[PDB]
């Protein structure tokens, strides 16, 4: 996951 | 400007979460990983930020008339927001954001820990099967007129689908003594  | 619309700083873009009031003064909630970038936004000045651990931040509006207490549905209509609530597993939700617009899905988990690697770890996130893409962060997670969260991050995209995590809005409102408009 990653920050949008 | 309403929930889910673009807010920018220099070349960066995030989405507005919810317009709120702090002792009668208009502010906007968005993601903390967005407000960490700068104090100066298209809509005003940052007055609070918390990322990582949490993922929320607040901006005071330069123009109080712009604090629209609704969410934009990207179809020329808006959803009126009247309250804030807590999500529950299986709840039908919608998300609005400036890259992908409006998308729907359901809550699949609560209090999830999310490791963003170099960006850090966030705790207590709402988990959903709604897709999102870069640019959608800070945007609104809601169910009808009840505000639930702010888009933080996830995996995948809106073509293949993915998993997304949201900062519960009630923690952000109590951090700042704010109430949704």
């Amino acid at each position: 996951p990653a920050p949008f | 400007i309403a929930g889910g619309e673009a807010i920018t700083t220099g070349g960066s873009r995030c989405s507005l979460g919810f317009n709120v009031s702090v002792n009668g003064v208009a502010h906007a909630l968005t993601a903390g990983h967005c407000t960490n970038i700068s104090a100066s936004w298209s809509i005003g000045t940052r007055t609070g930020t918390s990322f990582p651990n949490n993922d929320y931040g607040i901006i005071r509006h330069s123009n109080p008339a712009a604090a629209d207490g609704r969410v934009y549905l990207y179809n020329g209509s808006y959803q009126d927001i009247t309250t804030a609530g807590n999500a529950f597993v299986g709840q039908a939700v919608q998300r609005s954001g400036s890259t992908t617009g409006l998308r729907s899905g359901s809550v699949t988990g609560l209090n999830a820990t999310v490791n963003y690697g170099s960006s850090g770890i966030v705790y207590g996130m709402i988990q959903t099967n709604v897709c999102a893409q870069p640019g959608d962060s800070g945007g609104s997670l809601f169910a009808g007129s009840t505000a639930l969260g702010l888009t933080s991050g996830g995996s995948g995209n809106c073509r293949t689908g993915g998993t997304t995590f949201y900062q519960p809005v009630t923690e952000a409102l109590s951090a700042y003594g704010a109430t949704v408009l």
